C-alpha cells in the first residue's frame, strides 16, 4: 500500500507539472500575438498617414 | 531619452550648424531626405526624421544657405524664425531694439519644441560674438531661456574673433557685451576662432587654400564627437553633465578649449599609426586645438579627454597619468588627477579611434586681455559709439560691463597663483 500510493503521487505531480508547461505553452503564443498584433497596427498607421497625407 | 536641441543663429553660425546636421546625418546614416541609409532627431511619417532644430536671423539671405547647401529638406518649415531689417553688424540691433520683437517668437518656439521632450539633458547653441543678429539673438534668448529653465544647462559653442585675423572692425563691443553676461548664465562656453583654425589647415594638414567648408567641417565634427558618447553604448560613458562637473570648479570658470584628433593628409593618413601614444602626443601639444592661446603659457585647471572607439581602458589610463606627472609644470598643482576620461565604443565614420580633448584651462583668460585691449583703445576716444547710444542702449552699461571682465579675467589668473 506504502508503495502504491507513493506511485499515485507520483503520478499527481507529473501531472501538475504538465499542465504548467502547458499554461507557459499558451502565454509564449500569448506574446507572440501581442507582438504581431502591434506591428500589424504600426503598418496600417503608417498607411493611414500616407492616405491622409497624400490627401490633397 | 536625454534629449538636445538645436539653436544656430548668425551667418557663422547657421553655415557651421548646417555643416554640423550634414555631418550628423552622415553619421546616423541619414540622406538628405531623412531616412535610414530621439537624441538629435524626431521621428516623422513614413519613417521620416526632422533635426530637431531652431534657425534664426534678422536678414533671411541664410535661408538661401540653409536651402542650397546639402541636407536642406530636413529642417521644419515652422523651424525658420527670420527677420527682415538685419541686425547688421551691431549689437543693439539685435538685442534691444529689433531682436528683442522676435525673440518672443522664438520663445514660443523652443516652448513648442522642448515640451515634445521627455527627458531634456541641456541646451547648445552656436554663434558668433560680434554678429549683431548672432551676439544679440543668442545672448537675449539665452537670457530668457534660462531664466525659464533653471535645472536644464546650456553648452555655447560660441566663436570669438581672434584679432590676429581682422574681419570687421567693431567686434570689440560686441564681443564684450556679450561676454558681460555670457558669463552669467552659461555654463560651457567652448570658444573658437579664426587664427587657430587657419594655422591648423596650413602646418598640419597642408592644404593649399584653407575654405570655410573644410574649416566648418572640422569644428562640426569636434561638436559631435564632444557628446557623442552618450548617443551609443560605451564603457565609460558621459552626457553633457559629467563634463559639467568635472569641468566646472567654479561656476564663472567655464571657459572651454576644444581640440580634435587626429589630424593629417593624405600621405601622413597613409604613413603614421592610429594608436593611444600617437593621439596623445597629437592632442595635448598647442597647435592641435582651436584657439589663438598658447596654452604652454598657463595652466589647464581641468582636461576632459572623450575618446571614441575601441581600446584597452588600462592603455588610455596608464597614457593619461604618464602625460600628466610629465607635465607637472604645466598643470595646477593644488588640485589631484586634474585629467579625466571617457570611452564610448563606436568609432566614427571615416576612422577607427577619435580624441575630443576639452579643457577648463587658465590660458585663454589671456585671450580676453587682448580683446579688453582694443576695447580700451575703442573707448577711451568713445570711437564708434554713436551707433550703439542711438538705439535706446544706454552708454552706460558698456562701461560696468568692462568692469565685469576684470572680474572674470582676475579669477583666471588668482587661481594661477594659489598653491598649498
Ligand atoms: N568658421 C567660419 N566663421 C564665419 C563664417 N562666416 C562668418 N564667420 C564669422 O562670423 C563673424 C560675425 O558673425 P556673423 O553671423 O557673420 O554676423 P551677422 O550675421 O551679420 O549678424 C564674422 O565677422 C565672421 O568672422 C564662416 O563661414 N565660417
Amino acid at each position: 500500500i506504502n508503495m502504491m500510493r507513493g506511485d499515485l503521487e507520483d503520478n499527481l505531480n507529473q501531472k501538475r507539472r504538465n499542465w504548467e508547461k502547458n499554461t507557459k505553452e499558451f502565454n509564449i503564443q500569448q506574446r507572440n500575438e501581442k507582438l504581431d498584433y502591434e506591428r500589424s497596427s504600426h503598418l496600417d498607421n503608417q498607411a493611414q498617414n500616407q492616405y491622409h497625407i497624400t490627401y490633397c | 531619452m536625454r534629449e538636445i536641441v538645436h539653436i544656430q543663429g548668425g551667418q557663422c553660425g547657421n553655415q557651421i550648424g548646417a555643416k554640423f546636421w550634414e555631418v550628423i546625418s552622415d553619421e546616423h546614416g541619414i540622406d538628405p531626405t531623412g531616412t535610414y541609409h530621439n537624441v538629435y532627431y524626431n521621428e516623422a511619417t513614413g519613417g521620416r526624421y526632422v533635426p530637431r532644430a531652431i534657425l534664426m536671423d534678422l536678414e533671411p539671405g541664410t535661408m538661401d544657405s540653409v536651402r542650397a547647401g546639402p541636407f536642406g529638406q530636413l529642417f521644419r518649415p515652422d523651424n525658420f524664425v527670420f527677420g527682415q531689417t538685419g541686425a547688421g553688424n551691431n549689437w543693439a540691433k539685435g538685442h534691444y531694439t529689433e531682436g528683442a520683437e522676435l525673440i518672443d517668437s522664438v520663445l514660443d518656439v523652443v516652448r513648442k519644441e522642448a515640451e515634445g521632450c521627455d527627458c531634456l539633458q541641456g541646451f547648445q547653441i552656436t554663434h558668433s560674438l560680434g554678429g549683431g543678429t548672432g551676439s544679440g539673438m543668442g545672448t537675449l534668448l539665452i537670457s530668457k531661456v534660462r531664466e525659464e529653465y533653471p535645472d536644464r544647462i546650456m553648452e555655447t559653442f560660441s566663436v570669438v574673433p581672434s584679432p590676429k585675423v581682422s574681419d570687421t572692425v567693431v567686434e570689440p563691443y560686441n564681443a564684450t557685451l556679450s561676454v558681460h553676461q555670457l558669463v552669467e548664465n552659461a555654463d560651457e562656453c567652448m570658444v573658437i576662432d579664426n587664427e587657430a583654425l587657419y594655422d591648423i589647415c596650413f602646418r598640419t594638414l597642408k592644404l593649399t587654400t584653407p575654405t570655410y567648408g573644410d574649416l566648418n567641417h572640422l569644428v562640426s565634427a569636434a561638436m559631435s564627437g564632444v557628446t557623442c558618447c552618450l548617443r551609443f553604448p560605451g564603457q565609460l560613458n558621459s552626457d553633457l553633465r559629467k563634463l559639467a562637473v568635472n569641468l566646472i570648479p567654479f561656476p564663472r570658470l567655464h571657459f572651454f578649449m576644444i581640440g580634435f584628433a587626429p589630424l593629417t593628409s593624405r600621405g601622413s593618413q597613409q604613413y603614421r599609426a592610429l594608436t593611444v601614444p600617437e593621439l596623445t602626443q597629437q592632442m595635448f601639444d598647442a597647435k592641435n586645438m582651436m584657439c589663438a592661446a598658447d596654452p604652454r603659457h598657463g595652466r589647464y585647471l581641468t582636461a576632459s579627454a572623450l575618446f571614441r572607439g575601441r581600446m584597452s581602458t588600462k592603455e588610455v589610463d596608464e597614457q593619461m597619468l604618464n602625460v600628466q606627472n610629465k607635465n607637472s609644470s604645466y598643470f595646477v598643482e593644488w588640485i589631484p588627477n586634474n585629467i579625466k576620461s571617457s570611452i564610448c565604443d563606436i568609432p566614427p565614420k571615416g576612422l577607427k579611434m577619435a580624441v575630443t580633448f576639452v579643457g577648463n584651462s587658465t590660458a585663454i583668460q589671456e585671450m580676453f586681455k587682448r580683446v579688453a585691449e582694443q576695447f580700451t583703445a575703442m573707448f577711451r576716444r568713445k570711437a564708434f559709439l554713436h551707433w550703439y547710444t542711438g538705439e535706446g542702449m544706454d552708454e552706460m552699461e558698456f562701461t560696468e560691463a568692462e568692469s565685469n571682465m576684470n572680474d572674470l579675467v582676475s579669477e583666471y589668473q588668482q587661481y594661477q597663483d594659489a598653491t598649498a
